């Protein structure tokens, strides 16, 4: 029983991190690829973001 | 006449000395200009008058 429980636990773990971390990395990539260091965007604002 | 000519030659050499001094002063002045332009660029990049953002889309 405990082996079955652990298998279910780590399957849930892979599912949750797969979906959530994929979403978070896609959002972060879009945001920070948009980032540019020039005279248009306040650098403090962008770094804080 | 040769005394006078040599005296004029010393005058020309003195004028060359003056020219060298002014060239040195100009070189230092334009180094100062370059530093000022560097400060202008780093002030433009870092300025707080900007408001744009990297967008999410």
């Amino acid at each position: 029983d405990q082996w079955a429980q652990q298998v279910l636990n780590y399957g849930l773990l892979i599912v949750l991190f797969a979906a959530v971390f994929g979403l978070l990395m896609q959002i972060f990539g879009s945001y920070m690829a948009d980032l540019r260091f020039d005279g248009a965007q306040n650098v403090a604002y962008a770094i804080g973001g | 006449e040769l005394q006078a000519r040599i005296a004029g030659e010393q005058a020309a050499i003195q004028n060359e000395t003056t020219k060298l001094q002014m060239i040195a002063q100009l070189r230092q002045a334009e180094q100062a200009l370059i530093s000022e332009q560097r400060r202008e660029r780093n002030m433009r990049i870092l300025s707080s008058g900007n408001q744009g953002m990297p967008t999410i889309q």
